[PDB]
């Protein structure tokens, strides 16, 4: 398949990165480096920018970059 | 015919149950020998002519009281007209029963004219395929 | 020659033979079965549990334990309550 | 991403050395060398599976036997390869097999 | 009686007390065989004791093939040494013998049919399953394999004295059925 | 269906003489008088040849001609041709403890002598015109 | 016989890698050059915790490290255990016996421990 | 205590989609369902080799005692069923071989052996050891052999058992050997394959018993046989 | 409208003999066992809390069973029968007609 499979490998990786204590936000390409998704499509990139990373309640927009939402979650 | 249909349905269910799991099946255990051996027994024993609303009293215990009783019981017929029904027409002796059925032989009581038995010279035709007659007529004009 | 005394049925001995070399489903690591399940999810949206067991080739209880974390049951009155492989 | 058994042979060593010589001259990328090794492994597997129609025999004594992830690592000492056309004597052989 | 049984194998289970990686042992042990599709354990043989043992990820060793209790103890110690040489902190805790098998010959044939006739509450003899009689008495925890040829096998024992007492409590019984 | 395809086709129908199987499983011919005295059922076992054709989608159609298999028993009407008393002389009938003047034409079920009376119906495949007076 | 099989292998190799070379944009000529080089290169212890009381219970570990001797690359169908021996059933495999390349389709053997 | 709801006579009980709205729920517990299916399996299994109904009822009695003993839940009900069939065939003095039960059952000989071993261990009963003379009548009659062959073969089998030519040999092998004795001495003759077909023992086992019983042949025979 | 069902005594619906150990009961006893079973099932399912359609179909089934206990010959509903035929003898079949 295509356009619907890489988002899970992004979200679980960033969740596990937050589990290591990396509260600081990360850019799209920085997440794409360690998720072996360097050949990802440009339309998938803009789809992640405009819909996929704003509709979920676990993604925070901090100074233009994307991070976890530990404030909404209970800690 | 009905019971062979039942046997085929049963072996179909068994073969499906051991073919959905994905292996071959042994034919000897597949065929239930219970069905044919028991149902014909049940129907001849009880006289109920079906797999228990069907016809009743088709089969009777043979009337071993005298030799004439045995013969008259073996050569008997039976009408399906409801024996309790207060009718008049089908029970009457009809003109076409000439040498077919005895005009004197009739039980007394509620079954007068519904039960009757064959005359001395009456062979009931047992059946034949109409294919030879049909192809014979096709040969002619 | 009917119901000849035989120590084991031909179908039975073939099936029991075929269960020796195909083998029992070995418990695999989590990363490989996760990659397998998301790759299968890429093909089609919904799946039945028995179909996921056949495609992934994993023990039912273990696969059920892995997909309990990320997948979730959604009720469908058309046939049965089935699982969803989507994390959300 | 294959069986990868024939790489540790004389043929595989020669091919790997040739690819190293091409890499040191910057003629090809190492990814192309890995693809060439993969295609060579598939081709030799197919050729051995198809075109070979002869039988050999061997006898010997075993000292150490090994199994790990469908890989055997037997060693054999005092090995006599017996064939209908020739007999070969050899002090020690190491047997590797996969599936 | 004048005859004592001779052991062939002793099953002893010991616990190393620590979790182990079976794949790591399979990749690093000298005599490793581990197939996940066939069984949940890794098998290990050595030739000078001529003994077999197997290991689970739970850290438990099951050893079988020893000729004496000291032989089993030394074999378990050697296997513990082998597994701790791979970098795992293996120990030697709660060692216990769980089964022993011995075999002997009484050098005379036996009428097994009479033996199951007089000991029907303890004996079970079916030729179509297995040609030898199975005998199961009470105060020993033991099953006996009495054969027409005279060979008698003892299985199920905890100690060696159990093997002797289960031999000489059936020997006078077996003497009365001499062909 | 399952893919492999299995097709079972039925064939020639065999019928044997009436037999009785005792406790040890010994098949023996069963006398009609033996059926009456022991309250038995006079019946004959029925046999069928079945051809089982296999399909594995690789052109391996190798059917097995599975031979005469036991499927049931039909209660035999006495003195029919498929009965033990068929074509027997009077001396052999008397030796079998059966009356030579016995007409036959009756089954034995549980030892009871059961006869079928000929039912009667309106003839099939022929057109009638009736005048219902109401 | 064996060199003819090698030429057949080389033909299958150069037939099987054309699509990859046209896929990644690599020119044809390099293949021929590779083949040229490929043709030129060959032709009472009451305290049971310590275990150091025993020693020399191991053999030499360099047999697998050397790999100088004959290494038989093959595949197996069934290998069976017989209380004494290992029964062998092998499909097609290859040898390197004293430099000469041997080949087989089936092999039956045994070994003693 | 229950009742069945049948099919409706009038059409007033049908819904807009049919289905008559009134049907039998057929709950009847799980254990009763298991016993009913087991009894159906026993009847259709025993009818194949034509057993009398006394053995069937004894089999049902043993199955109910085992099922209420509550010790054999870990094994297929069909295994306990065929094991109880073997026990009931043993206890009436007309024993069948394990292979004869295996022919009319979906279960291997290993499983039926283990289940029989667990039934005798658990239910606490004793069974008589088989003798050769029990199988002789069934084997000769199914092979269609006359009474003199029956008596000669039974005498041969009992004499071979008592004189001790066959230490530890199975009674089934020496029984078929006595069949081969009585067969290869008269006008009618039976091939090794037919003997193995009717007995279930392999032709090698018949040759083993033949070559071991062949010396001292006239002593095993009865007084008169018409050689 | 009935809300309690009067069970008849053992004199009205006694147990019959056969060979002995059977102690077969009257058809009223069997149907009343069915009535008590369905009523207990409904009474537990009231607070166990199934769907509304489950309660509707179960009370309709109990309607049918109470009716066929009282009156069986009425058109429309199928006759309540024992195993293997023999439509059971309800109160109409015990009072009306020649052998009533």
């Amino acid at each position: 398949g295509y356009k619907f499979g890489v988002l899970a490998k992004i979200v679980n990786y960033m969740k596990t990165r937050h589990q290591r204590g990396d509260t600081h936000p990360l850019t799209l390409d920085e997440i794409l480096d360690e998720t072996q998704h360097l050949d990802i499509g440009l339309k998938q990139k803009q789809w992640l920018m405009t819909e996929a990373l704003v509709n979920n309640p676990k993604i925070e927009v901090i100074d233009g970059k994307y991070a976890f939402k530990p404030k909404y979650n209970v800690r | 015919r009905g019971m062979f249909k039942n046997l085929l349905k049963e072996v179909r269910i068994y073969a499906q149950k051991f073919i959905d799991r994905g292996k071959d099946f042994n034919l000897e255990l597949a065929i239930k020998t219970r069905i044919i051996s028991d149902g014909l027994k049940y129907s001849l024993a009880t006289g109920n002519w079906g797999d228990q609303q069907a016809r009743a009293g088709v089969s009777q215990v043979l009337n071993r009281l005298t030799f004439a009783s045995t013969l008259s019981h073996l050569r008997r017929l039976n009408s399906p007209i409801g024996r309790d029904g207060k009718l008049a027409k089908p029970r009457q002796l009809h003109n076409t029963l000439w040498g077919m059925v005895c005009p004197a032989e009739t039980p007394e009581g509620h079954a007068v004219g519904l039960v009757k038995n064959l005359a001395l010279m009456a062979y009931i035709s047992v059946g034949s395929q109409p294919s030879p007659i049909l192809e014979f007529l096709e040969e002619w004009s | 020659t009917n119901y000849k005394p035989v120590a084991n049925h031909q179908y039975n001995i073939e099936y029991e033979r075929k269960k020796k070399e195909d083998g029992k489903r070995a418990r695999a690591d989590k990363q490989h079965v996760l990659d397998m399940l998301f790759s299968a999810f890429e093909k089609h949206q919904y799946y039945n549990l028995k179909d996921l067991v056949d495609i992934t080739k994993q023990p039912v209880v273990y696969l059920k334990e892995i997909l309990k974390e990320i997948g979730v049951q959604n009720v469908k009155g058309i046939h049965k309550n089935t699982w969803e492989l989507k994390p959300e | 991403m294959a069986y990868q058994l024939y790489r540790n042979t004389t043929l595989g060593n020669s091919l790997q050395e040739s690819l190293d010589e091409l890499i040191q001259s910057q003629q090809i990328t190492p990814q192309l060398a890995l693809q060439v090794l993969l295609q060579f492994d598939k081709a030799i597997n197919a050729a051995l599976a198809q075109r070979v129609r002869n039988r050999v025999n061997f006898r010997g004594s075993l000292n150490t036997y090994r199994f790990c992830d469908n890989v055997w690592t037997f060693v054999l000492n005092d090995v006599e390869f017996r064939e209908v056309t020739e007999l070969i004597k050899v002090d020690k052989v190491k047997i590797v097999a996969c599936d | 009686s004048g005859i004592v049984p001779q052991l062939q194998n002793i099953v002893s289970t010991v616990n190393l007390g620590c979790k182990l990686d079976l794949k790591t042992i399979a990749l690093r042990a000298r005599n490793a065989e581990y197939n996940p599709k066939r069984f949940a354990a890794v098998i290990m043989r050595i030739r000078e004791p001529r003994t077999t043992a197997l290991i689970f990820s739970s850290g438990k060793m099951v050893c079988t093939g020893a000729k004496s209790e000291e032989q089993s103890r030394l074999a378990a110690r050697k296997y513990a040494r082998v597994v701790q040489k791979l970098g795992f902190p293996a120990k030697f805790l709660d060692f216990k013998i769980q089964n022993m098998v011995g075999s002997c010959d009484v050098k005379f044939p036996i009428r097994l049919e009479g033996l199951v006739l007089t000991h029907q509450q303890f004996s079970s003899y079916e030729p179509e399953l297995f040609p030898g009689l199975i005998y199961r008495m009470i105060k020993p925890r033991i099953v006996l394999l009495i054969f027409v040829s005279g060979k008698v096998v003892l299985t199920g024992a905890k100690v060696r004295a159990e093997i002797y007492e289960a031999f000489e409590n059936i020997y006078p019984i077996l003497k009365g059925f001499r062909k | 269906q399952a893919p492999p395809r299995y097709l079972l086709k039925f064939e020639q129908i065999y019928l044997s003489k009436p037999t009785h199987w005792e406790r040890d499983g010994a098949p023996s011919p069963m006398m009609p008088n033996e059926a009456r005295l022991r309250n038995l059922t006079y019946s004959a076992p029925l046999y069928v040849d079945i051809t089982k054709t296999v399909i594995k989608e690789g052109e391996e159609q190798l059917q097995t001609q599975h031979q005469k298999t036991f499927i049931g028993k039909i209660p035999i009407m006495l003195r029919s041709t498929y009965c033990l008393l068929n074509g027997l002389t009077d001396r052999d009938l008397c030796e079998l403890n059966e009356c030579p003047l016995d007409p036959g034409g009756y089954f034995i079920i549980n030892g009871s002598e059961k006869v079928l009376i000929a039912q009667e119906k309106m003839a099939t495949n022929t057109v009638y015109v009736f005048a219902k007076k109401d | 016989t064996v060199p003819k099989l090698y030429r057949s292998v080389i033909e299958d190799v150069i037939n099987d890698v054309r699509d990859i070379f046209l896929d990644d944009g690599v020119d044809e000529q390099v293949l021929m050059e590779l083949k040229t080089l490929w043709e030129n290169k060959l032709m009472g212890q009451v305290e049971e915790e310590p275990l150091n009381s025993e020693d020399d219970v191991s053999d030499e570990e360099g047999q697998e490290l050397f790999d100088t001797e004959n290494v038989v690359v093959c595949q197996y169908d069934k290998i069976h255990r017989s209380k004494n021996k290992w029964k062998f059933h092998l499909k097609d495999g290859i040898m390197n016996l004293n430099g000469r390349d041997y080949i087989f389709s089936k092999a039956i053997g045994d070994a003693e421990w | 205590l229950s009742t069945m709801i049948g099919k409706g006579t009038g059409a007033a009980s049908f819904d807009e989609f049919g289905n008559s709205k009134y049907q039998n729920r057929r709950t009847m517990s799980s254990s009763d369902r298991a016993m009913m299916n087991a009894f159906k399996e026993i009847t259709t299994m025993a009818d194949r080799i034509n057993l009398p109904r006394n053995i069937v009822d004894r089999t049902n009695n043993l199955f109910k005692q085992v099922y209420e003993q509550k010790s054999l839940k870990g094994r297929a009900n069909d295994a306990i069923a065929s094991a109880c069939l073997y026990i009931a065939c043993r206890q009436e003095g007309v024993p069948r071989t394990f292979k004869e039960i295996c022919a009319v059952s979906r279960i291997s000989k290993k499983e039926i052996g283990r289940c029989f071993k667990l039934i005798l261990k658990a239910l606490e009963t004793s069974v008589d050891l088989i003798t050769t003379g029990d199988f002789m009548s069934r084997f000769c009659s199914n092979l269609c052999l006359p009474k003199q062959v029956q008596m000669a073969a039974t005498h041969i089998a009992r004499k071979a058992v008592e004189l001790d030519l066959v230490p530890g040999r199975s009674p089934i092998s020496v029984a078929a050997a006595a069949i081969y004795m009585a067969s290869q001495a008269s006008a009618e003759k039976r091939t090794q394959k037919e003997i193995g077909d009717i007995a279930g023992v392999a032709d090698v086992t018949i040759r083993q018993s033949y070559r071991l019983i062949y010396p001292r042949a006239p002593d095993l025979f009865p007084t008169d046989f018409k050689f | 409208i009935v809300t309690v069902l009067p069970v008849p005594p053992l004199s009205v619906r006694p147990a019959v003999v056969m060979q002995g150990s059977a102690r077969n009961q009257d058809d009223l006893t069997h149907k009343l066992a069915d009535i008590v079973k369905i009523n207990n099932q409904l009474r537990r399912n009231e607070q166990n809390g199934a769907a509304a359609h489950v309660i509707a179909e179960d009370v309709k089934l109990l309607q049918f069973h109470v009716a066929t206990m009282v009156d069986n010959e009425l058109p429309g509903l199928p006759r309540a029968m024992q195993k293997s035929g023999r439509p059971l003898k309800s109160l109409k079949q015990r009072l009306k007609g020649k052998e009533g």
